[PDB]
C-alpha cells in the first residue's frame, strides 16, 4: 500500500507540471488579450451614450 | 533439622522454577515471530523514504 501511494504522489507530479505550463499561457495570451476585448467595449457604451 | 529446613525451601521453590522456564520458552517462540514482522517493516521503512 505505501509502494502504491507513493507511485500515486510521484505520477501527480504530471498534473501540477501541466498547470502551471496551462496559468503561464493564459498569463502570457488570454489576459492580455481580454483587456483589449474590454477596451473596445467601454468605447462601444461611450457612442451608445452619444 | 538439616533435613526439615531444606525439605521447606525446595518445596516451596519447587514449581516456581518450572514455571519461570516455560514462560521464557513461550517468549521465545513469539520472540521469533515477531522477528519476521521486523523483516517486512525493514521494507517498509526503505518504501517511506522514497
Amino acid at each position: 500500500a505505501t509502494k502504491a501511494e507513493y507511485a500515486l504522489t510521484k505520477l501527480k507530479l504530471s498534473n501540477e507540471s501541466v498547470t502551471y505550463c496551462t496559468a503561464q499561457y493564459n498569463l502570457s495570451s488570454m489576459l492580455p488579450q481580454q483587456l483589449l476585448m474590454l477596451k473596445n467595449q467601454t468605447t462601444q457604451v461611450a457612442e451608445q451614450t452619444k | 533439622e538439616a533435613c526439615m529446613a531444606n525439605a521447606v525451601q525446595f518445596l516451596t521453590t519447587k514449581d516456581q522454577a518450572y514455571w519461570n522456564a516455560v514462560t521464557a520458552q513461550v517468549a521465545a517462540i513469539t520472540a521469533r515471530a515477531n522477528l519476521g514482522i521486523i523483516k517486512a517493516n525493514f521494507v517498509t521503512a526503505k518504501i517511506q523514504a522514497l
